[PDB]
């Protein structure tokens, strides 16, 4: 507990990155999550929406 | 553009439709900018048998 700083600027910028990839997999009220499953299931108009 | 289309098919030559008359006889681009304007010629254009 001597090197707290720079450990919790290291934790800090370690999960923002992982914070960011785990919202790259959120739906933000979408139907899927990813867009080739999206573009396979929807008509383009519906898809592109 | 003119064409004489069935009345059950007038819905299909809309901007992001799909049918047997949007795919295989006249497609309308999705950012289409224009006026669909369609009227009755059952006089005009059917004849007897």
């Amino acid at each position: 507990s001597a090197l707290g700083k720079l450990q919790d600027v290291v934790n800090q910028n370690a999960q923002a990155l992982n914070t960011l990839v785990k919202q790259l997999s959120s739906n933000f009220g979408a139907i899927s999550s990813v867009l080739n499953d999206i573009l396979s299931r929807l008509d383009p108009p519906e898809a592109e929406v | 553009d003119s064409f004489v289309i069935r009345g059950d098919e007038v819905r299909q030559i809309a901007p992001g439709q799909t049918g047997k008359i949007a795919d295989y006889n006249y497609k309308l681009p999705d950012d289409f900018t224009g006026c669909v304007i369609a009227w009755n010629s059952n006089n005009l254009d059917s004849k007897v048998g």
